[PDB]
């Protein structure tokens, strides 16, 4: 043979995935969107009640 | 040659490109229907 | 049903207290125009 | 102090070179990953063998590239006062100007590297207007040695003089006691004609380098070298990886005085018909490219032998050389004067490979980018603006990524008027 061509690399673009991982939890747990931009100072909670007994 | 991601790719181009005027639709309708005061970044005070 | 579903929220941090708990899902429609075959028949009342 | 917006136009370049150049866009997508490199293969040359019996001296079959790649941008980066008065009168043809320097130099880039690359050379004992049609015998020698070496011209051929030689060539066409219609054309306008001596376009260049003279003196092939064609070979890995045809590394006595762009020869090689492998009366010439190492060149013909017996007939079908280099072939050098060049081509031989710069992407926010179309050479680039208050004032970049490259270096000619001394 000997046919001396020419090479290329083929980097074809389907990927292979290896991950896949689930959230039980923080899909079970509520979520809350309060309007309260000082939270970054971190001394600023919202405070709520509890039932009274 | 993935039909997924070439559907979220057509969808995140319209998405990207459309940014700017639904934002300002939603805080259109936001103004007109629930409030006009949007304060959550004056809670310092 | 049980394989819930999401996609990119239009929604935004609502912001009374709490979420709306919602599940987001999509339609993609798309217009394809392109050549197909037609059969030329006779009508057996009349009409070529 | 009086003042008005009456513009006093100073310049006013050409750029024939650039235009004329062939310009390549490649998928920036593949480029991307490809290291902006692109190969591309070379006309096939095939062995020939006379006889009967051939057993068992069936060939293979040998196919070789050449590659070629880009640079790096080419900006013009500038800064804009807002407050002041004089920027706010000069930015727009601050723009203006920008656009026409790109071009400017994009053309600059083209003749040197034309100029730099140029593997045929032809050149003169003394001055152009020594001896009458002596412009003429400079173009027909050019015309004569691409013939005689069968180089493909269905694109066309261009020879570009520089502007003292044209005048020279104009002089010798209106000094001629008569007057026909080429002497009338040269009196009355300076043109000596569009077509010379079978090129089909001769052009005056103002952008032609000067090729300073090599001080190299008393210079040998230091061992016995061979040179083989090939497309690829195996790396430490055992990965094919692809070769590069118009480059040849030579180890000399000494590489001092060299530079890239000078012009040798050794004594002793011939050119050879390319196709038909006959002999021909003239030095094979070669341009230095790279001066890598003390002892060492990069010159941009291979020589390959017609009579190297460690050739394979496949790679002896591509032998444009008619012999190997013998450990004391001494090496005479061509520019031995300083000279503007001369140069012709075939205008298939240099090409404008071009890329964007995609800057409008959603990465590049707080910034406006936008594209920018040269005149003259046909490229587009990129024109971002930026605004800033640390020092209350917005910056303009005005960018263009391309690289030139001669994908034929042995198209590409040189000529040299009065080499003497």
């Amino acid at each position: 043979a000997l046919n001396e061509g020419q090479i290329v690399t083929l980097a074809v673009d389907e990927i292979i995935e290896t991950i896949s991982a689930i959230t039980p939890m923080a899909q079970k747990a509520k979520k809350y969107t309060p309007p309260a931009a000082s939270m970054q100072r971190s001394s600023n909670t919202i405070w709520m009640p509890v039932e009274q007994e | 040659e993935n039909r997924l991601e070439s559907i979220l790719s057509r969808f995140d181009a319209d998405w990207t490109a459309s940014d700017e005027a639904r934002r300002e639709a939603k805080n259109d309708l936001f103004f007109s229907r629930v409030s006009q005061w949007d304060d959550w970044l004056s809670q310092y005070t | 049903a049980d394989d819930i579903p999401s996609f990119q929220n239009p929604n935004d941090w609502v912001f009374p207290w709490l979420t709306q708990d919602t599940i987001q899902i999509a339609e993609f429609y798309e217009v394809v125009e392109k050549k197909e075959t037609a059969f030329i028949y006779q009508d057996p009342v009349t009409g070529e | 102090t009086l003042a008005v917006d009456e513009i006093i136009e100073t310049i006013s370049a050409i750029t024939p070179m650039a235009q004329k150049a062939k310009k390549y866009t490649p998928p920036a997508a593949s480029m991307q990953r490809s290291s902006n490199t692109i190969w591309m293969p070379v006309e096939q040359e095939s062995p020939t063998q006379e006889g009967w019996d051939l057993t068992d001296k069936a060939t293979g079959l040998l196919e070789l590239n050449v590659a070629v790649n880009m640079g790096e941008p080419d900006n013009d980066f500038f800064q804009l006062r807002a407050d002041d008065l004089r920027d706010e009168t000069a930015y727009r043809r601050r723009i203006q100007s920008a656009a026409r320097k790109l071009a400017n130099n994009v053309e600059l880039k083209v003749a040197n590297m034309a100029a730099e690359m140029g593997s045929l050379v032809i050149t003169s004992p003394d001055a152009i207007g020594t001896n009458t049609a002596d412009a003429w015998n400079f173009v027909a020698d050019a015309e004569e040695i691409m013939f005689s070496r069968e180089l493909n011209r269905d694109m066309g051929t261009s020879y570009f003089f520089n502007p003292q030689d044209y005048k020279k060539a104009g002089y010798d066409l209106t000094k001629r006691d008569i007057f026909g219609r080429i002497p009338e054309e040269a009196y009355r306008d300076g043109t000596i004609q569009r077509q010379v001596a079978g090129f089909d376009d001769v052009l005056r260049s103002p952008k032609l380098p000067v090729l300073t003279k090599s001080t190299a003196t008393g210079i040998t092939v230091s061992g016995a070298q061979s040179f083989k064609p090939v497309a690829w070979q195996l790396d430490n890995d055992g990965n094919k990886v692809n070769v590069d045809n118009r480059f040849a590394t030579v180890t000399l006595s000494a590489t001092t005085g060299m530079k890239r762009g000078d012009k040798i020869s050794f004594a002793g090689v011939k050119f050879l018909g390319q196709m038909a492998k006959n002999v021909l009366a003239q030095d094979a010439t070669f341009s230095v490219v790279r001066v890598v190492d003390g002892t060492h060149v990069e010159i941009t013909p291979k020589p390959v032998a017609l009579d190297d017996v460690s050739l394979s007939p496949e790679q002896r079908a591509y032998a444009n050389v008619n012999t190997s280099l013998a450990d004391a072939m001494a090496v005479n050098i061509l520019n031995v004067k300083d000279a503007r060049t001369n140069v012709f081509w075939a205008d298939d031989a240099i090409r404008i490979v071009s890329q964007p710069i995609p800057a409008n992407h959603e990465l590049f926010a707080g910034m406006k980018t936008t594209s920018f179309s040269i005149p003259d050479v046909g490229l587009n680039g990129i024109f971002a603006t930026q605004g800033d208050i640390s020092t209350l004032s917005g910056l303009c970049r005005i960018a263009l990524w391309y690289g030139v490259n001669a994908t034929r270096p042995e198209a590409i000619g040189v000529g040299l008027p009065g080499q003497t001394a």
